């Protein structure tokens, strides 16, 4: 998961 | 969505809701996505590369609510999962994050219109507006970065593109920014996408056209100063896209 990620999963 | 106001499914009738079923049978929130054709949702590579499996997923159309029955919904499976082969997630970033879905009912009808569906245009290969265009992004999104629930009412908000050069700057994303990407945030840092917005339009006015110019990719915090969201640029994928829109 990239630490700017917006998916509800990470 | 951070900021902005609740909203119904029939300003955003484009809003795709897209839904994964478990092992055990529960069903949860996966991802936004838009109608860019009776037949087909465009979305994000990220929200679905984990499980790339299309029995598994549940896209709703003319939903205003996450886990609540909308009057006018209508539901479908996936006849095809299509995730772009050159996706990539970085340290910060994703990269050619985009994916199609193509929805077929248990009837094996695509989607009709109505009050609360329609399809959304596609922009004209590698034609943007221009940066300080204000633009719409809805989703089911946490309102506040720190939240652990999401909304149960469907969300909108303005935003407005940024410059790839001021989007480049360092102290904003300095490098992980490229030009297949695009970069919008409130002027005053006050109203964002969030997490849960991810696979969602950002549509702007193109022409006379709404038209879906971005997709929610990511973002550091939520409304953070300095710091935009950062979308799809659709208008540099409009070859993958056609190649598989022609069935
Ligand atoms: N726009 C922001 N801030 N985002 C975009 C969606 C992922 C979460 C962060």
């Amino acid at each position: 998961c990239p630490a700017y990620s917006a998916y509800i999963g990470c | 969505i951070i900021g902005g106001e609740f909203t119904t499914i029939e300003n955003q009738p484009w809003f795709a809701a897209i839904y994964r079923r478990h092992r055990g049978g529960s069903v949860t929130y996966v991802c936004g996505g838009s109608l860019i054709s009776p037949c087909w949702v465009i979305s994000a590579t990220h929200c679905f590369i984990d499980y790339p499996k299309k029995e598994d997923y549940i896209v709703y159309l003319g939903r205003s609510r996450l886990n609540s029955n909308t009057q006018g919904e209508m539901k479908f499976e996936v006849e095809n999962l299509i995730l772009h082969k050159d996706y990539s997630a970085d340290t910060l970033a994703y990269h050619n994050d985009i994916a199609l879905l193509k929805i077929r009912s248990k009837e094996g009808r695509c989607a009709q219109p109505s009050r609360t569906i329609q399809t959304i245009a596609l922009p004209s290969m590698y034609n943007d507006p221009q940066f300080g265009t204000s633009c719409e992004i809805t989703g089911f999104g946490k309102e506040q970065s720190t939240d652990y629930l999401y909304p149960e009412q469907l969300k909108m908000t303005v935003v407005k593109l940024i410059s790839h050069r001021e989007c480049q700057q360092p102290h904003y994303y300095g490098s992980e920014v490229t030009t297949k990407m695009l970069c919008a945030a409130d002027p005053q840092w006050k109203t964002d996408s969030c997490q849960g917005d991810s696979g969602g339009p950002l549509v702007c006015s193109l022409q006379g056209r709404m038209t879906l110019t971005g997709i929610v990719s990511w973002g550091r915090g939520c409304a953070l100063k300095d710091k935009p969201g950062v979308y799809t640029r659709v208008s540099h994928f409009l070859p993958w896209i056609r190649s598989h829109t022609k069935e």
